[PDB]
């Protein structure tokens, strides 16, 4: 039945008025059923008949999943004010429980009273055979299914009702999600059982009932692709649809699941399969799997055959986070308390953008790990990073941007991340000095790039279809190429000033990457910038 | 008691800012601090019908080993009707010593307009989201809100009148929850005179928790160029590059004669003898640089900007201005003992220190341009924040030349 709870004042968005959608026309069979069903709801007090003084209306339908009504609140919702859960708990953050019992509060929505002032907008109508006499008209006295505000109001009411019980029994954990109530504890099975029944009766006090064993959920719990088991959690089986004909669409869907899975199974690859999309003309276009795609799709099936399980959180144990550099711009990490008993795993992908470096990327992965850790375990892990303290100290104390890594420790697990090179702080004595320069016609795109050294050496190339920036970077490239293991290079390029400060080791620009590789080849490189057009050849 | 009605600026709506993740420690404290405030009727639990939200967090002042609650009312403030408030005295910028007092407690004794309370909504989050957040809403004047000191104006002036009229020599300025007391007196006389105010205040109900500010130790330093016996091609080059840039601030800076020496393809290390002309050019630039650029005045009807550069080795430079190149103030900042390996800790201290000066000098917090990545700042700044206010800020990429120049600011011959 309806419960003696205080209703929540609810109102339509400022300005707008209640919905007025015309009632869809129904057949004899549809009407007959609705009439039946609504006669039931009206008796229970759920809905109440209304006279045409109510100008509002919403369309009701009849669907068989015996018949069952359905109200389309799309319009009313659009007009309903806004409310303030959309942050889901992650398995790795739950604490092991001796027992977990799940109570159902399904038709509790129809157990929570609606704001008597708002009820009027909820009006709907029951049509007649065809287009004759006026139909039956009702309105809700309780939170209706499908309305924007139901979930929120329900949640809040539930919280209020649970407050006293939560207080009396602090050693009991309740988690509400949808119309399920997950009650867990470490009490003795008999004691736990006893408390549930008390809770149950406490709820019954407020009208909210509970069903029979018929539909009583029991572990494992299938939740958001995870499998909740009492001692540990596993990942729900990821199956790859073994077919022979693959459409563009099919491929994309595949790449999706596979990308999601790479988090748990760090071995997954989709490059060879993510080439099958090149130049595709239609979503339904059929693509022949290349041999390399067969090989790739094949191995992933094996990987995904393996069972991967994680364990739960133990607050009495510290948090460890270990990171690995899978390749350039790719990182893997695992968070555990006991070695090999992972609470959570994951991986990070990067675009390399305009220009970064490995150490910088390392810090970013740390930050992301740190944040999610705080969200899940309210604590920040102790890090184990594949980088020496030496390298770190040499990089951050000089980097132009503020940066930091919480308490961490060096772990000798190859390949260690390191500084690929370091520009000299002072010019190299007894090294050739290249004065590089590049100029381009912004419109004709005809450029020239070259250099001249104190050593008398010189060169100049003519570039076709080029920009100014390129002729600049190109001049710097030529010097790097034509020089020895030690070089001094002066340029008036604003961009060189960029790499001086940041000394990146990965760029989006291929030219920059060319340069970086050259920069790495040398033993000593001193890069100097000077004002352009200032007659300082 | 009378509750002066407060209203949002026209066309504005309440804040709907997401709460940032908090650690267990901080959440436990807020729960503790809030249950207490609830009982005292300072705040009340609210429903989901209220869609607004402002973020909250917890901090611990210096020496303080007890958690204090801090709300980020920046958004609400920006949207709260102005008050046509408290004037600013050009005195304390001069005074020999200034002490800062937290009179934020005072507000809790004043009630807030019923109709406005909804906008003060905030949320204590829960670990791993295993429970719904706990939503509250203020019933009394909240700390950190700009409406607060404005409404408790009449009451503060009153309370202060006695002390003011007895000491017309001491300056008292109120900004947010802070109270700035400045005097030219003797350290002993100043400090002890504080207590007189302190107790005087305490006598009404508002517990008012080195530490002395010394305006006039904030003298703007000049830029000093290097001097050598011998100069190399590289030396001139670095110099000319720096100068050429400075000419944006000092147009009288010329570098034509030095550039002359740089014609030709010499080895960067090769020494070059200076000409009498390039020697004079250099003398003039030094001369020009001996003082801040003329004609720079504070315009009250414009925002203050504070740019900070990470120099390195615990060093930070900053400039305050309203228009690029026309600095109202500049300086350096060396890390506090203990910030040994934490860039964020330092930067945070720097911001607080810089902001405070902004308050004393102009009674306005500057807008910060921080040489740090958004993600990094948001993740850890609250871990070392110790002021009751929160400046506005944006993140930037420090131009190489800007820090090469200010790195050149003069320092004491010894200390
Ligand atoms: C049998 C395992 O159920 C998972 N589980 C649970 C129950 C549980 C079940 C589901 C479907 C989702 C979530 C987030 C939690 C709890 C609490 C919340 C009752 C707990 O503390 N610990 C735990 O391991």
């Amino acid at each position: 039945p309806i419960s003696p709870i205080e209703t929540v004042p609810v109102k339509l968005k400022p300005g707008m008025d209640g919905p007025k959608v015309k009632q869809w026309p129904l057949t004899e069979e549809k009407i007959k059923a609705l009439v039946e069903i609504c006669t039931e709801m009206e008796k229970e007090g759920k809905i109440s008949k209304i006279g045409p003084e109510n100008p509002y209306n919403t369309p009701v339908f009849a669907i068989k999943k015996k018949w069952r009504k359905l109200v389309d609140f799309r319009e009313l919702n659009k007009r309903t004010q806004d409310f303030w859960q959309l942050g889901i708990p992650h398995p790795a953050g739950l604490k092991k429980k001796k027992s977990v019992t799940v109570l159902d509060v399904g038709d509790a929505y129809f157990s929570v009273p609606l704001d008597e002032d708002f009820r009027k907008y909820t009006a709907f109508t029951i049509p007649s055979i065809n287009n004759e006499t006026p139909g039956i008209r009702y309105q809700y006295n309780v939170l209706p299914q499908g309305w924007k505000g139901s979930p929120a109001i329900f949640q809040s009411s539930m919280t209020k009702i649970l407050e006293p019980f939560r207080k009396q029994n602090p050693d009991i954990v309740i988690y509400q999600y949808m119309d399920d109530l997950y009650v867990g504890s470490d009490l003795e099975i008999g004691q736990h059982r006893t408390k549930i029944e008390e809770l149950r009766q406490h709820l019954l006090r407020w009208g909210l009932t509970t069903p029979d064993k018929k539909h009583q959920k029991e572990p494992p719990f299938l939740w958001m692709g995870y499998e909740l088991h009492p001692d540990k959690w596993t990942v729900q089986p990821i199956v790859l649809p073994e077919k022979d004909s693959w459409t563009v669409n099919d491929i994309q869907k595949l790449v999706g699941k596979l990308n999601w899975a790479s988090q748990i199974y760090p071995g997954i690859k989709v490059r060879q399969l993510c080439k099958l999309l090149r130049g595709t003309k239609a979503l339904t276009e059929v693509i022949p799997l290349t041999e390399e795609a067969e090989l790739e799709l094949a191995e992933n099936r094996e990987i995904l055959k393996e069972p991967v399980h994680g364990v739960y959180y133990d607050p009495s144990k510290d948090l460890i986070a270990e990171i690995q550099k899978q390749g350039q711009g790719q990182w893997t990490y695992q968070i555990y308390q006991e070695p090999f008993k992972n609470l959570k795993t994951g991986k990070y992908a990067r675009m390399r953008g305009a220009h970064t470096n490995d150490v910088k990327q390392l810090t970013e992965a740390v930050q992301k790990i740190t944040t999610e850790s705080i969200v899940i375990w309210g604590k920040t892990p102790k890090f184990k990073l594949p980088i020496q303290k030496e390298t770190w100290e040499t990089w951050w104390t000089e980097y132009w941007q503020a940066t930091w890594i919480p308490e961490w420790e060096f772990v000798n697990t190859p390949p260690l991340v390191k500084l690929w090179y370091q520009l000299e702080k002072e010019p190299i004595v007894g090294a050739e000095t290249f004065y590089v320069d590049g100029a381009a016609n912004r419109e004709t795109k005809l450029g020239k790039a070259g250099y001249v050294t104190n050593r008398g050496r010189q060169k100049v190339v003519t570039l076709t279809d080029t920009t100014n920036q390129k002729t600049e970077l190109q001049a710097i490239y030529l010097a790097l190429q034509d020089s020895g293991l030690e070089v001094n290079i002066v340029t008036d390029s604003q961009y060189a000033l960029g790499i001086i400060q940041a000394q990146p080791d990965q760029s989006e620009s291929e030219l920059v990457n060319q340069i970086i590789e050259q920069l790495i080849k040398k033993e000593k490189v001193y890069l100097a910038w000077v004002p352009a057009h200032k007659g300082i050849g | 008691i009378e509750t002066v009605p407060v209203k949002l600026k026209p066309g504005m709506d309440g804040p709907k800012v997401k709460q940032w993740p908090l650690t267990e420690e901080k959440i436990k404290a807020l729960v503790e601090i809030c249950t207490e405030m609830e009982k005292e009727g300072k705040i009340s639990k609210i429903g989901p019908e209220n869609p607004y939200n402002t973020p909250v967090f917890a901090i611990k002042k210096k020496d303080s080993t007890k958690w204090r609650k801090l709300v980020d009312f920046r958004e609400l403030n920006k949207r709260t009707q102005d008050f046509w408030g408290i004037p600013h005295p050009a005195g304390l910028k001069k005074k020999k010593s200034v002490t800062v007092l937290d009179v934020g407690d005072a507000y809790f004794s004043v009630p807030l307009d019923e109709d406005f309370r909804k906008y003060t909504a905030f949320t204590i989050p829960s670990i791993n989201n295993e429970t719904p957040g706990i939503r509250y809403q203020y019933n009394v004047l909240p700390q950190g809100w700009k409406g607060s000191p404005a409404i408790f104006q009449s009451s503060m002036t009153k309370i202060l009148e006695p002390f003011k009229k007895q000491n017309p020599d001491i300056v008292i300025y109120q900004y947010m929850d802070d109270l700035y007391v400045g005097s030219d007196l003797e350290i002993g006389q100043h400090r002890t005179k504080i207590e007189e105010l302190r107790q005087h205040l305490l006598r009404w109900g508002l517990t008012t928790p080195g530490y002395e500010l010394h305006p006039d130790k904030w003298t703007v330093q000049p830029i000093v160029l290097p001097e050598k016996d011998s100069w190399t091609v590289n030396d001139i080059q670095k110099l000319v590059g720096k100068l050429n840039w400075a000419s944006q601030i000092y147009p009288g800076i010329k570098v034509r004669q030095l550039c002359k020496l740089l014609r030709g393809t010499k080895a960067l290390t090769e020494v070059i003898p200076l000409t009498e002309e390039a020697e004079l050019e250099l003398a003039e630039n030094r001369e020009i640089l001996k003082e801040p650029v003329h004609g720079v005045y504070y315009d009250p009807s414009k925002d203050l900007i504070a740019e900070i550069q990470k120099q390195g080795q615990g060093q930070w430079t900053y400039q305050i201005y309203q228009e690029p190149f026309k600095n109202l103030k500049t300086g350096k900042y060396a890390r506090m003992r203990g910030a040994h390996t934490n860039d964020v800790k330092q930067l945070t201290e720097a911001v607080q220190k810089i902001t405070t000066e902004s308050i004393v000098i102009w009674g306005k917090t500057p807008k910060f341009k921080l040489p740090i990545q958004k993600e990094t700042w948001e993740t850890w700044w609250t871990e070392y924040w110790q002021a009751t206010w929160i400046p506005e800020w944006e993140f930037v990429n420090t131009p190489p030349l800007v820090k090469l120049w200010y790195n050149l600011e003069k320092e004491p011959i010894v200390g």
